[PDB]
């Protein structure tokens, strides 16, 4: 689903009038739900969010 | 006394800033229930 999202669009040149800028979009990648702790990144639970 | 989440280690940190555990990366304690008499009716 999200490849079809970040697949459709289309980024226009960024002409304000030489030197312009394209950007463009790549692969989409997912990572798992984590807790940015100060110790290490634990493993984040349903009931972690629920609790906090 | 206040038992943290995940691992059985009590931690008894009663300050206005210490709030996770000890040698333990999360941050939920639960009150310890100190052994006092009350009653109740049959
Ligand atoms: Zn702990």
């Amino acid at each position: 689903g999200l490849q079809n999202v970040f697949q459709s669009f289309g980024e226009m040149l960024v002409e304000p009038s030489w030197r312009y800028a394209t950007v463009k979009f790549g692969e989409v990648t997912v990572e798992k739900p984590t807790f940015f702790s100060d110790d290490k990144e634990l493993e984040f639970l349903p009931w972690h969010a629920r609790l906090q | 006394t206040y038992v943290c989440g995940d691992c059985g280690q009590e931690n008894t940190l009663k300050s206005g800033d210490v709030i996770q555990c000890r040698e333990c990366g999360y941050r939920i304690l639960y009150k310890k229930r100190t052994r006092r008499v009350v009653q109740y009716e049959a």
